DNA sequence: CTCGTAGAGTCCGTGTCA
């Protein structure tokens, strides 16, 4: 169900955005979980370019420069 | 209520008949003033789950597909084929009702 | 008719005769607070009640008590107006005489000392104004009456949700006025549990055990016993014949020789009848039948003492056999018929672990405060004070009345504390309903909902203050020594006044008086809220209470309620409604004597109303209260139907009684949908007073009632002749009949001129009457804001045409012709206040001088040397009003600027500018200035000038009044002196004071001259002392807030003209924005050449089923047609005859009308006056439901010589060609709403930011930007618009470094960006890192 | 229980009852360890003395957010007694001039003390009938250099 | 911060921290004094209570604030919940260069433009105006430009017209149900304080001319301008994103 | 087949939205 499905997202900032914040924060803290942001809502949160639409190319371009020599 | 309101707005209603319609309208107003909050919550959840979906690839190249028919709910064809299929990409070649077409 | 009535009569439609006229509309507030003050001996409602409740305060067993005498209301130190100006609370000091009495211990009983305190001061209490308001800090606040649930006992159902298997579980709630609540609820397994108000669930029987009741005593008090006697052998049952009713028999029931009930066939009614008439008493019974019964008492082995059967034990063969060999003849079982009499208390006893009283008190004590070691005495005192201590637990006279009514006991008045019988009866009723021989009550019945007005809540808060001080005084009276101190040091007044002023100031139900329209005031005072303390919260409830109950008929208005989130919890009070003696809601009805419908009225509450068959007002009555139809329409138990002529007990007082005043004003209500009625009423109450109010062409008759009842009009107290009229005061010469014997004199009314209303609107009173006009008691002297000739004129009536005009009225938008603004008929005046405060900074006090660094002399031109605007100067946005400078040094300027200072020699001014300049975009006249200096500081010259002006003005006014009253007094002395020998020829040439010194025959006449002489002297001396007092009030330094040196207040008067974007509405809920102002010629015009004023979109009528506005337009067109016809007939100056005949023919207009007009009045001139007033259009009056029929409109239109269909052919002003299909034109009364575009318009480029999160402030005073909410973020994401979102999210609001980068780039003409990190995200990082969680930005 | 009995006196000076009882326990222990039966002094008085000496000291120091000299607190107490007496006798209230009369202080310190006594308001106090914004939502940051001025510079 | 009027405003964390530090110092001294076990137990209990209220007040006895009965706000309260943070202040900001006002019809407009009040135009585009004023040299420096704008001379209107010519604006109505709740238009200067909206699109906005208000934002950077002009210009969205049918149908 | 243990269902109280 859409709430639970939302709950099972990879990024913990996404889950923290709208659910019981304490729950997700404690889970992520104990798990040592690592959020690469990878998504739309996180990118909004940090105030960088969305990977959607006009900004998709940017991130795609970044991907070639990212994780390379 | 068993007895209805016999008069209409061109003519004039009477005390009790008004009273009744008053109740009707009051309930209606509250109804809306709550359908707005519920619809807002629902749509927020919906956009929440569906945030990340972006068209990333040009063509996945699968042979899979779903069989679309005209929804003939019981008595008749409530919604035809054409509107349900307009603007969708095809999964495979369609034949006339007669093979090799 | 009265003289105000003769001035301008209003044509009335309406068929049924008003038996009762509308009462004084504000009665509730005034009379309730009157009851609150009300010095009375008998302890009834009144401060007295609170005192007698709390006092006498007895020492901690010290036998030195404090006793109460009486209270006295001090006279307010500050009159109303000055209290408003100076920002103080308008109040009276309260003084109380007390006696401290001290006994001796141990004395042969005798009070050693009684000493009386010199009227100790117990704080200040705000007083209510004549209109029913309170001035709390120089602002009028209103305390809206509050509806809430009455104390008592209520049985709720709570169906459905109980486990989703039905299980309709009832519960009894006992609610006190003051104290904890009791709740009895069931469980799935039918066990009765008690809970304390909002606590855990206890087994109910414990309370009965806590009441010191034994188990067997309990089951005795509840269940109906069955005796099993031993008669010659084996355990046979004594039988109640009806007892088996509806019970299958387990054995063969023969008795005394005859088989009655067959073995196996369930006992039928026939066999029961057999036994009943045969009178069979006793039956032998199989022991198996007994194997199922229950044991009532604890039958021990009485011979030896060993117990056999225990309390609440099932009966088994072994127990009965043990008893029979033991020899016990009488066994007492219970009657448990699972259908009627259920095992409820039995099952509680089975689950009941507690047995003794002590164990129950232990459980209570350890449950209420879990964990504290239970002490026997501690628990006993706890419980006793919980429910039987007079102080904590009091229901009421009301609570008790409802309680006893619910349990149907003849006694109305009971004891405050709950006697145990009460609880027992409550549980009896609960189990009775649980069996099904009783109905549950619905909370939403008005008979269960009580109205608490001001006086009661004030009394409660005062009670609380007293209980605080009482404990305090006990502390001081028990420990400290008794006999040295007098009884004023013991009690501290601070907390009492603290609590009362806290309530009056900071409460939800004490709100700003909505003061822009008289209707606004009247309806806001007559409001009923379910919110506040002791009441509901908006989130909890809940549709039950919002819906309209059939009980509201004629008591609360069904149609007026805010459409916002709080729908239903405001619900303004109906017109005729009153409060009962007990605080309930009651409405009048006309009595019905079987055949005749009499004129005696009785006020009924809801519960009594339920019983009778009441006929509706809309019933046809012939000449003596006889019904024309044998079959009439009534309602008795909330259901309407037809009943016969000889059954109706009462009848509606008048048709209007269903609706509130606001709704009562809307014409042709009968034809409008409820929704648009609601919106119409709400909007109509917000109309802003225009410059020239005129009158509604189509009213409802309430206009005069509201106008008089609002306090803004000036009304005559003693009728007479207008002696002097000036645009500030009306001086009236009393009629000799109405002259008080001792010192009647003349009456002087000072009017109020433009002062600022709560919403910044003007409230000005203009004189109505002219010199020499005779006035009667209760006549309307002066029209207040938005009032005409005594009538309510909220807005103005203009010529509208329904048609689409180049989509400029596309949606509900409205077109307006330049003609209206040309005549300036919708121009409002707004009086704004501005404040400059000079505080003390740590670098030094601020300064008010006019010397302001680097200011152009252009702006300073308009200030005097002191730095204050001249009264009457015209200012605009940006101009400087009051100069103010602040100390500021040690700038530590940047190097390059230092270089600049060295270069040019620019001595840096150590004072920054702070002057209070005019807000942007407002331009008007400054009408007045006020200056407040704290005591001690050196008054500036301008303050002295203002004090000189005020002094001289007050002196002038006092001399004015004294001289006018003295002239009247001397005139009366002359009027008496003509009796007993006329001497006025001698008199008129000798001085005036040589009229008292003259003599007359020693009689009552000379005594009356003596009276008038003594009154002359007394008026003189009072004049002198009040004058001196006024100068002392003027001079005294005013008390200012800590830290503020002085203050300058300025009242600005802005003239706001109607302009595009403003909101206008009709009374029927049609709304609109004025979209374009066109030249006169562009407007459509009729053949005759008169252009229309407004062009309204027709498409708004059919979809929004408010059709009444159309009939209104027709009838108004007819009225204005009459008006034009008479104006034409007047301009030709025909003759009295012609006008009189025509005006009579008009007033008659058919029949069935209750008007009853001339020819009685004076024959020529006053008719000319009436024509002069009516030439602007003859006013029609349809009451709400007994209104004007269509045919009557047609007929009146025919009288005007106008198309009967109400449509005219119209010519297009642009092209000149005619419109096809002629259109409806006519006058509608439209309103200008308070939403003025100039207030709403708002923009910011850059401005102030917030402290913690560097985001721009939200709001209007500080510039403030719009809130880009998440929904908009989603909107942006729907498009591929990433860059806009990015800038919006960081450079536009939160990134400081980025925002400055952006400003510089923009100014330089480059468009790039520098995203940075949003500050709020940094805040989040720091905040969670402040927690014990490590949050790091990784990198790869 | 003695500590509890004396503690209930100080019950409205911004201090969690339990902190009060704790300070009293510290004072009582101090008295006991310092108690002298051979010096000639009533034991109970000695104890209660130390109890108060500790409790009042703690409330004076750590009660207010901004710590304030104790003599200043005594000044406030005197002011409050005087205000109470004069107000309840006179009925109206004593004006700062009248207070300056009643005590010999030059009244400049009277209003200074009145200014100091004001407690800080909670930044979240909800604004009237609009429980959406608190007070914190209004306070503006004056530190910020104006962008105009940066461009000028 | 010291608010004007000698009184002070503080966050609740000040009180919470003060209380915790007090209890810490008291426990330190108690250990130095070797108090009996009961007292050290009580001190540790209270310290635990203070800490847990500090982290998350609301899972225990609700440590109220000084004399105000309102429970004081703990860290989690600042983070968690809608009213507090993440939801409230980080997707619900308050942008600059924005305006708001009442809407009015004004039928004569072209589909792709909207009537905008002058005075708002100056207020919004202040910095653009300054830039152009300084570029053409009509104003020696920025300060003189500011004075020249507050005088409101004809040259100011000329430059404002030239800047407004091709620059696009975003117009929004508060309940943005679907993506068409925010759309781009070219502004046309008009007198008065009311915003004029093209009628055909009111249906798309679900707007009514009965006192409904609309907000107006200005895209600043050049890329934003192009995004607006390409994707968000009214003329580009005639078909509903929900179903393919036209939205701008006559009403 | 019953005792001891295992499983399923339910209830209460808390957390969660406006
Ligand atoms: C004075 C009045 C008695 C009513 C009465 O019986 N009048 C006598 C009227 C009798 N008559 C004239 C109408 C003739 C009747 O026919 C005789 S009979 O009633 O039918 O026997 C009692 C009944 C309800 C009581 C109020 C409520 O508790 C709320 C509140 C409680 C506070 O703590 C104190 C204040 C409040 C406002 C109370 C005031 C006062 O205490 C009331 C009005
Ligand atoms: C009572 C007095 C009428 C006096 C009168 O009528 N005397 C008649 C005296 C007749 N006698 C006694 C001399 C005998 C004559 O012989 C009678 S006869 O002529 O022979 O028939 C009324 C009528 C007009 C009123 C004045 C106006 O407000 C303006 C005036 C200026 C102030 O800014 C406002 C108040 C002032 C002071 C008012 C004074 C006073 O309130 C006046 C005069
Ligand atoms: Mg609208």
């Amino acid at each position: 169900g859409i709430t639970k499905a939302s709950l099972a997202t990879e990024s913990f900032i996404s889950a923290a955005s709208f659910q019981e914040t304490t729950r997700v924060l404690t889970e992520a803290a104990v798990a040592g979980k690592r959020d690469e942001l990878r998504g739309l809502k996180e990118n909004v949160i940090v105030g960088r370019l969305i990977p959607a639409g006009t900004g998709y190319a940017y991130h795609q371009d970044r991907m070639r420069r990212r994780a390379a020599g | 209520i068993e007895t209805p309101i016999t008069a209409n707005f061109r003519e004039g209603l009477n005390v009790l008949q008004y009273f009744i319609s008053t109740h009707g309208a009051r309930k209606g107003l509250a109804d809306t003033a709550l359908k707005t909050a519920n619809s807002g919550y629902l749509t927020r959840r919906l956009v929440d789950v569906a945030q990340d979906l972006v068209v990333t690839e040009d063509d996945c190249g699968t042979h899979e597909g779903i069989m679309m028919t005209p929804v003939i709910e019981g008595g008749d064809v409530k919604e035809p084929l054409r509107d349900r299929v307009l603007g969708r990409v095809t999964a495979e070649d369609v034949l006339k009702p007669g093979t090799a077409d | 008719y009265s003289y105000t009535e003769k001035k301008r009569i209003r044509k009335d439609f309406g068929k049924r005769p008003q038996v009762l006229d509308v009462p004084y509309l504000l009665s509730i507030q005034l009379d309730s607070f009157q009851k609150f003050i009300e010095q009375d001996p008998e302890g009834q409602y009144g401060l007295e009640a609170a005192f007698r409740s709390v006092f006498p305060i007895q020492s901690y067993s010290g036998n030195s008590e404090l006793q109460y005498v009486s209270y006295r209301l001090g006279e307010p130190v500050f009159d109303v107006q000055e209290c408003q100006i100076r920002g103080v609370t308008y109040s009276a000091p309260l003084r109380v005489k007390l006696r401290l009495v001290i006994y001796e211990r141990e004395a042969p009983e005798g009070t050693v000392k009684d000493i009386k305190e010199q009227e100790v001061y117990m704080g200040e209490i705000p007083l209510m104004t004549d209109n029913g308001t309170f001035v709390i800090n120089g602002t009028e606040r209103v305390i809206v009456s509050q509806l809430h649930r009455s104390p008592g006992v209520f049985f709720d159902s709570d169906k459905g949700k109980t486990h989703s298997s039905g299980k309709v579980l009832y519960n009894a709630r006992i609610i006190p006025y003051r104290g904890s609540w009791l709740d009895f609820e069931f469980d799935p397994k039918d066990n009765l549990f008690v809970r304390i108000d909002r606590r855990r669930k206890l087994p109910a029987t414990i309370i009965l055990r806590a009441l010191n009741y034994t188990t067997e005593q309990i089951l005795d008090l509840f269940f109906e016993k069955v005796i099993f006697e031993i008669r010659d052998n084996k355990l046979q049952m004594e039988l109640v014949p009806e007892r088996l009713r509806g019970e299958t028999a387990s054995f063969d029931i023969e008795a005394n020789g005859k088989v009655y009930v067959e073995k196996g066939r369930r006992i039928t009614a026939r066999h029961i009848r057999q036994l009943e008439k045969d009178d069979v008493k006793l039956i032998e019974v199989p022991v198996e039948y007994i194997a199922g019964k229950v044991v009532a008492k604890d039958y021990i082995d009485e011979s030896t003492g060993e117990l056999i059967c225990a309390a609440n034990m099932e009966l088994s063969l072994d127990l009965l056999a043990k008893l029979s060999q033991s020899g016990h003849k009488r066994i007492e079982t219970l009657f448990t018929n699972d259908l009627d009499h259920g095992p409820y208390i039995s099952e509680t006893l089975r689950v009941d672990p507690t047995n003794d009283r002590l164990s129950a008190l232990v459980e209570i004590y350890r449950m209420m405060r879990p964990g504290e070691p239970p002490t026997r005495e501690a628990a006993e005192s706890l419980f006793e004070n919980l429910f039987f201590s007079e102080d904590r637990y009091d229901l009421s006279a009301v609570g008790r009345m409802k309680f006893n009514r619910s349990l149907l006991r003849e006694e109305i008045e009971g004891s405050g504390i709950l006697s145990k019988d009460d609880i027992i009866d409550v549980m009896k009723k609960l189990i009775d309903i649980r069996n099904g021989k009783g109905e549950v009550d619905d909370i939403d019945h008005l008979g269960n909902r009580r109205i608490r007005s001001v006086g009661e809540m004030a009394e409660n808060q005062f009670r609380v203050g007293l209980v605080r001080v009482e404990r305090a005084v006990k502390e001081r009276l028990s420990l400290g020594d008794l006999d040295t101190l007098m009884p004023q040091d013991m009690i501290n007044a601070k907390p009492i006044s603290a609590a009362v002023k806290e309530f009056f100031g900071s409460s939800q139900l004490s709100q700003f008086m909505d003061q822009n329209n008289p209707l606004s005031e009247i309806t806001h005072k007559r409001r009923i809220s379910a919110l506040g303390p002791g009441g509901l919260t908006r989130e909890r409830a809940g549709f039950e209470v919002r819906d309209v109950h059939p009980t509201h008929y004629g008591r609360v208005c069904p149609i007026e309620t805010p459409e916002g989130p709080n729908i239903g919890l405001i619900n303004s009070l109906s017109v005729y409604a009153q409060t009962n003696e007990y605080g309930f809601l009651e409405t009048p009805y006309r009595k019905v004597t079987d055949g005749v419908v009499t004129d005696e009225i009785h006020y009924l509450s809801a519960i009594e109303e339920g019983n009778y068959v009441i006929a509706q007002a809309n019933s046809n009555l012939d000449e003596e209260g006889h019904f024309v139809e044998d079959l009439v329409t009534c309602r008795s138990k909330g259901e309407s139907s037809l009943f016969s002529r000889d059954q109706v007990d009462y009848m509606d007082v008048s048709t209007q009684q269903v609706v509130s005043v606001g709704a009562s004003l809307i014409p042709f209500l009968e034809h409008d949908d409820a929704n648009r009625a609601l919106m119409g009423a709400n909007m109509q109450r917000q109309a802003v007073p225009t410059l020239r109010a005129d009158k509604p062409l189509v009213g409802t008759g309430m206009e005069r009632a509201v106008a008089v009842d609002s306090g803004v009009t000036a009304v005559a107290k003693r009728g007479g002749v207008v002696q002097y009229v000036d645009a500030s005061r009306i001086v009236i010469k009393v009629n000799e009949d109405e002259m008080y014997p001792g010192e009647a004199g003349i009456d002087i009314y000072n009017l109020t001129k433009y002062t600022r209303s709560n919403q910044n609107t003007c409230i000005n009173q203009m004189p109505c009457v002219s010199l020499g006009e005779p006035v009667e008691r209760g006549d309307v002297l002066a029209d207040g804001p938005s009032t005409d000739l005594g009538e309510l004129a909220l807005g103005q009536n203009m010529r509208v045409a329904f048609m689409p005009w180049n989509g400029y009225n596309f949606e509900d938008s409205i077109l307006v012709s330049e003609r209206v603004v040309q005549e300036d008929r919708f121009t409002t005046i707004h009086i704004q206040e501005l404040a400059c405060v000079s505080r003390d900074t740590k670098l030094g006090p601020e300064e008010i001088t006019a010397d302001i660094p680097n200011v152009g002399e252009a702006a300073l031109s308009k200030l005097d040397e002191s730095g204050i605007v001249y009264i009457g100067a015209e200012v605009t946005g940006g101009d400087i009003l009051v100069g103010k400078v602040t100390p500021k040094g040690e700038t530590q300027l940047t190097p390059e600027e230092k270089l600049l200072r060295a270069i040019f020699g620019e001595k840096a001014s150590d004072v920054k500018d702070s002057s209070l300049r005019v807000p942007n975009g407002v331009s008007g006249t400054v009408i007045d200035v006020q200056v407040f200096t704290r005591d001690g500081v050196e008054k500036d010259k301008r303050a002295l000038e203002i004090e000189e002006m005020q002094l001289k003005q007050a002196k002038k006014d006092l001399s004015e009044e004294l001289q006018i009253l003295e002239a009247g007094l001397f005139s009366r002395i002359r009027a008496v002196l003509v009796a007993g020998g006329v001497e006025a020829e001698k008199l008129d040439k000798l001085p005036r004071d040589r009229w008292l010194e003259l003599g007359l025959t020693d009689e009552e006449k000379q005594n009356q001259l003596e009276q008038l002489a003594e009154q002359y002297d007394e008026l003189k001396h009072e004049f002198e002392k009040k004058l001196e007092a006024k100068r002392r009030k003027i001079t005294q330094g005013d008390d200012l807030a800590p830290g503020v040196l002085k203050i300058v207040k300025v009242y600005l008067a802005v003239k706001r003209r109607i302009q595009p974007g403003d909101k206008m509405a009709g009374r029927h809920g049609n709304k609109g924005v004025i979209s374009k102002i066109n030249p006169i010629e562009d407007m459509p015009y009729d053949e005759n050449g008169t252009p229309v004023d407004i062009v309204l979109n027709p498409l708004g009528v059919p979809s929004r089923m408010n059709i009444g506005q159309i009939l209104e337009t027709h009838l108004g067109m007819a009225a204005k047609g009459i008006g034009d016809k008479i104006n034409a007939m007047l301009k030709q100056q025909q003759e009295v005859a012609k006008l009189r005949e025509f005006i009579q023919r008009a007033y008659d207009l058919g029949a069935d009308v209750r008007q009853k007009v001339d020819l009685s009045t004076f024959s020529d001139e006053e008719v000319m006056r009436l024509a002069e007033n009516l030439r602007k259009g003859m006013p029609i009056a349809t009451p709400v439901f007994d209104g004007a029929k269509e045919a009557e409109i047609k007929e009146l239109l025919k009288l005007g010589d106008l198309p009967t269909s109400g449509q005219i052919r119209l010519y297009d002003g642009r092209t000149g060609e005619q419109f096809e299909r002629p259109v409806t034109v006519g006058y509608m009364y439209m309103l200008k709403l308070n939403h003025l575009v100039d207030d709403k318009m708002h923009a910011r480029s850059t401005g102030s930011y917030s402290l913690v999160t560097q985001q721009p402030l939200g709001g209007k005073a500080q510039f403030g930007g719009q809130r880009f909410g998440e929904m908009e973020v989603w909107a942006l994401e729907a498009y591929g618009a990433a860059y806009t979102l990015q800038e919006m999210l960081t450079v536009k609001s939160d990134d400081v470094n980025g925002r400055t980068k952006m400003y510089k780039n923009i100014v330089d003409g480059n468009h790039q960006m520098e995203p940075g990190m949003p500050e709020s995200f940094n805040v989040l990082l720091k905040e969670i890192r402040s927690l014990g969680i490590n949050i790091e930005l990784e990198d790869e | 229980r003695l500590v509890i009995s004396i503690a209930k006196k100080y019950t409205n000076r911004g201090l969690q009852f339990l902190d009060l009882i704790q300070e009293g326990n510290i004072g009582l222990m101090k008295a006991v360890d310092k108690f002298e039966y051979r010096r000639g002094y009533k034991f109970s008085t000695y104890a209660t003395w130390w109890i108060r000496q500790a409790i009042t000291r703690s409330i004076a120091d750590q009660a207010r957010t901004i710590r304030i000299p104790v003599h200043m607190i005594e000044t406030i107490n005197k002011l409050n007694r005087i205000s109470r007496q004069m107000l309840q006798e006179m009925g109206r209230e004593p004006t700062p001039e009248e207070l300056a009369e009643r005590m010999l202080m030059p009244e400049d310190k009277i209003r200074k003390v009145l200014k100091i006594a004001k407690e800080p308001i909670s930044m979240e106090t909800p604004i009237g009938d609009d429980e959406d914004s608190h007070l914190g939502d209004f306070i503006e940051d004056t530190t910020l250099e104006l962008p105009l001025d940066s461009a000028t510079t | 911060v010291p608010l004007d009027g000698g009184r002070f405003a503080t966050s609740d964390l000040n009180d919470l921290y003060r209380r915790v530090i007090n209890r810490n110092n008291r426990l330190k001294r108690l250990l130095d004094l070797a108090a009996p076990d009961i007292i050290v137990r009580n001190e540790k209990r209270m310290l635990q209570e203070a800490v847990d209220a500090l982290l998350d007040n609301g899972r225990r006895g609700r440590a109220i604030t000084g004399s105000n009965k309102r429970p004081l706000k703990s860290l989690a309260d600042m983070i968690k919940g809608k009213q507090g943070r993440f939801r409230q202040n980080l997707l619900g900001k308050r942008v600059d260069y924005s305006g708001r006002s009442v809407i009015t019809v004004g039928p004569y407009l072209r589909l792709h433009q909207c009537g905008l009040p002058k005075k708002m135009a100056l207020e919004l585009f202040k910095p653009f105006i300054y830039g152009k004023l300084e570029l053409r040299g009509l104003a020696t420096t920025i300060k003189a430009a500011k004075k020249m704008v507050e005088r409101e001379e004809a040259v100011v209107w000329d430059i404002l017209d030239e800047v407004i010519r091709e620059h696009p604006v975003l117009l929004n109505r508060a309940p943005t149900l679907h993506r068409l709740g925010i759309q781009a238009f070219e502004p046309v200067l008009i007198e008065g304080k009311a915003i004029q909206l093209h009628p055909l699109v009111c249906a798309a906005y679900n707007a009514d001319f009965d006192g409904d208000q609309m907000a107006v934002h200005v895209p600043l950077t050049l890329e934003a301008q192009l995004e607006a002009r390409a994707l968000m210009m009214s003329t580009n969205n005639i078909l509903s994103p929900a179903n393919g049918e036209p939205i701008i149908v006559p009403s």
